[PDB]
């Protein structure tokens, strides 16, 4: 049972399904209207998780949803930053056509808003990064080295320079 | 005869001075003067340097002094020089010395900033090379599929990697002499990186690619952890786990050279973000 | 190329243009065949004043001079990769598109060159047969069912013959093409019968194409006609490779065909999840088939086809079960 837990509780029972069909197999031998609302929750499913496997799918999806909704989208945490970069590219491809991108607005405001965010969170006082010594300061390198060693926060920079 | 020396002082003491344009045009003379002489060695040596002495001219002023106002001017007549001691040199016979040529041409082209032309030349060179010298035609091809990665045409590229590795394999024989043993290794990784990043379909899916892709689906040449690693690498992008991929390329990056670590980073982007669709 | 580029050349410098004209057919078909081994910027510039010559001196150079550099660049085009570099066959070839692309070209030399756009589109580098794409395109285009028939039937091949790079551009400009040059009865069997197939490496890509046309069918006056084409296939869709695939077509067969707002516009989502059978997939394609069905079916007595085919395949745990399940009430 623990076995059985342990690969339905991971990714492994959906990768591997036929060792958990094999197991389960052993296991029993001991003995709606598709509305506005609807679209938003479908691709919140898709657009809301750290999949980079559809990008390019995954803004048109957000590109489709209403522009007064776009904001509070993104905006919302556990959303998918990596997308902000597709949203960008496709958005200014219809800039590019005339139109106007309710998708790139959208999209740039969340792109500064977080390169703000994260710029409050940096020290006060900047000093000229050592990479041989980094250690005459104290508190200011103790202040980088748990801001650059957080997984959750040293992976938010690169995928929202990007 | 005397003409001949006496253009060729010119050109030494052109040299001297660093008039070099002048020196290639003496080298030139003189070369015409072995013509009069029906002197091919002569001639093909007075070529050699004319075009050498061009080529020094576009490297200064393309390399040394980076020059916006060239326009590659002495490159032509460099290439010039180069095609004419070629033609010499092949209707005396040769085709090494002209390979050889070729190479130089080549590698001047590369430097220069014209990988597609350097990719040309260097398949001109191996192709003179490959009836005598089948390890210098590997090389020369080597060269020639660097060069057209650098111009970004991977097709090709892929397709020069294809036949070096037969041409090693119909050669360097079964296992490797050691001297084929490195470029069949280098062969497979790339050709296992272009077909990643390409990803031909069953159309254009030769019989060699579809066996090498069969291969990691054991270890020929290859060390033990890097064949496993791209065999996860192929199982990742036949399975599209990012994560993996990611996973790999950091591991992978000290055991690929600069050009297949590119070549990585390529499979690794194409498969976040596909090209071709405009956005 | 200064001189005569704008100076309005006297009549007495007439004795200039067949001399450079001269020089130009004397020192291109000894090259033209054999173009890497010669200078590469040399041939470039024959190539570029030639273009000019007949853009803007056509009476100045007889139509000889037109008709002989049209085809001697054409032996350029037709080279290998390796007898023709990459920098030629492209200057070329844009040389020649602007020269068709400006109705300054004869037309017994603008039909000359037309034809040598078909050949040039099968060949192995896609950057050459992208181009030799971009030629074709304006050939067709600058002319405007006999034989764009031939036309269409090369651009789907590259979809089936070409890297996923080549083959996307194609996808995305087919639904403009076949809404340009065919009405839509006239290719439509051809759209779905690429669509899905075994020999189709891309039917995600070609997910698009049906929908693009469909959708510029259902909102320009025929969103009937569109009901009978799916009527008509759906037996076809019946019919494919793996259940899921068959599943996964059908369903966004009804996404390409449904009129909803929130059901026309999540094509991406099912186009991500390719080959997949889980309890969302199902979900999906029961919803998307009863929204085509309750919402926007024919009539009454329509459905009765719709209900008959359907249940040919229907399996004791088929999607196609589930489907009747939801739609008999």
């Amino acid at each position: 049972n623990r076995i059985q837990e342990y690969l339905q509780s991971s990714g492994l029972a959906q990768r591997h399904q036929r060792l958990y069909s094999l197991l389960d197999r052993f296991r029993l031998s001991t003995m709606v209207s598709p509305d506005k609302d609807w679209y938003v929750h479908l691709v919140k499913s898709q657009c809301w998780t750290r999949s980079d496997s559809a990008l390019l799918e995954g803004a048109e999806l957000v590109n489709r949803i209403p522009a007064e909704d776009m904001n509070a989208f993104m905006m919302n945490s556990e959303f998918n930053l990596s997308l902000l970069a597709p949203c960008l590219s496709l958005g200014m491809s219809e800039i590019s056509g005339g139109q106007k991108s309710a998708l790139f607005e959208a999209a740039r405001e969340v792109t500064l808003a977080r390169v703000s965010g994260t710029v409050q969170q940096l020290p006060a006082v900047h000093h000229v990064f050592q990479p041989e010594l980094p250690a005459e300061p104290a508190a200011y390198w103790s202040k980088l080295n748990d801001l650059f060693g957080d997984a959750a926060l040293y992976q938010s920079l690169p995928t929202l320079a990007r | 005869a005397e003409a001949g020396e006496q253009f060729g002082q010119l050109g030494r003491e052109l040299r001297a001075q660093e008039c070099l344009p002048y020196a290639a045009w003496c080298q030139l003379a003189v070369a015409r003067c072995q013509q009069a002489l029906f002197h091919g060695p002569g001639e093909a040596l007075a070529l050699t340097e004319a075009a050498r002495l061009f080529l020094r001219q576009e490297r200064d002023a393309r390399q040394r002094l980076v020059c916006p106002a060239a326009y590659g001017e002495p490159l032509q007549a460099a290439a010039s020089a180069l095609g004419a001691a070629v033609r010499l040199h092949l209707e005396l016979g040769q085709p090494a010395a002209a390979a050889a040529l070729c190479l130089e041409l080549a590698a001047a082209l590369r430097d220069l900033g014209q990988p597609a032309a350097a990719a040309g030349h260097f398949q001109r060179a191996a192709q003179l090379q490959l009836p005598q010298l089948p390890l210098a035609a590997l090389q020369a091809l080597g060269e020639a599929a660097s060069c057209q990665l650098l111009a970004r045409d991977y097709t090709g590229a892929l397709a020069v990697f294809t036949r070096m590795q037969r041409l090693a394999r119909e050669h360097g024989s079964p296992a490797a002499l050691g001297a084929f043993s490195d470029v069949l290794v280098r062969c497979e990784v790339s050709r296992v990186l272009l077909l990643l990043l390409l990803q031909p379909p069953p159309a254009k899916l030769l019989p060699e690619h579809a066996q090498t892709l069969e291969k990691y689906s054991s270890s020929g040449q290859l060390p033990e952890e890097l064949f496993l690693l791209l065999q996860s690498l192929v199982m990742a992008t036949h399975e599209k786990d990012t994560e993996a991929i990611k996973s790999l390329q950091v591991e992978m990056w000290p055991l690929l050279t600069a050009e297949q670590n590119h070549l990585l980073h390529l499979v690794l982007q194409e498969t976040i973000s596909p090209s071709g669709q405009g956005v | 190329l200064y001189v005569l580029e704008c100076d309005l050349l006297d009549d007495t410098a007439k004795q200039l243009i067949p001399v450079i004209s001269d020089y130009l057919l004397s020192n291109l078909k000894g090259i033209a065949h054999c173009v890497n081994i010669h200078s590469q910027q040399h041939v470039l510039v024959m190539c570029a004043t030639a273009f000019y010559l007949i853009e803007n001196y056509p009476l100045d150079v007889g139509p000889e001079f037109s008709a002989s550099i049209i085809q001697m660049c054409g032996v350029m085009l037709s080279g290998s990769e390796e007898s023709t570099p990459s920098i030629i066959y492209h200057c070329a070839l844009r040389g020649l598109e602007r020269l068709l692309l400006s109705e300054q070209l004869s037309r017994l030399d603008a039909e000359s060159l037309v034809k040598l756009s078909v050949d040039r589109v099968n060949v192995h580098s896609p950057h050459r047969a992208m181009a030799a794409l971009g030629l074709m395109l304006t050939c067709m285009y600058t002319g405007k069912v006999i034989v764009a028939m031939e036309r269409v039937s090369v651009l789907f091949d590259r979809i089936r013959k070409g890297f996923p790079c080549e083959a996307r551009v194609v996808a995305r400009i087919l639904p403009q093409f076949l809404d340009d040059f065919f009405p839509p009865q006239d290719i439509m069997n051809k759209v779905i019968g690429e669509f899905l197939s075994n020999q189709q490496p891309y039917p995600q890509f070609m997910a698009t194409v049906v929908y693009k046309v469909f959708q510029t069918l259902h909102s320009t006056g025929q969103s009937s006609m569109v009901r009978d084409w799916v009527m008509l296939s759906l037996s076809n869709f019946t019919q494919r490779a793996p259940v899921a695939m068959a599943t996964w077509s059908l369903s966004c067969f009804f996404v390409s065909a449904s009129t909803s707002p929130w059901v026309a516009a999540i094509l991406p989502h099912v186009i991500s999840r390719m080959g997949k059978l889980e309890q969302v997939d199902v979900n999906l394609f029961c919803l998307v088939a009863t929204d085509f069905y309750r919402h926007q079916i024919e009539e009454e007595l329509d459905r009765r086809a719709f209900q008959s085919v359907l249940e040919v395949v229907a399996a004791p745990g088929s999607p196609y079960h589930r489907l009747l399940t939801c739609l008999r009430n």
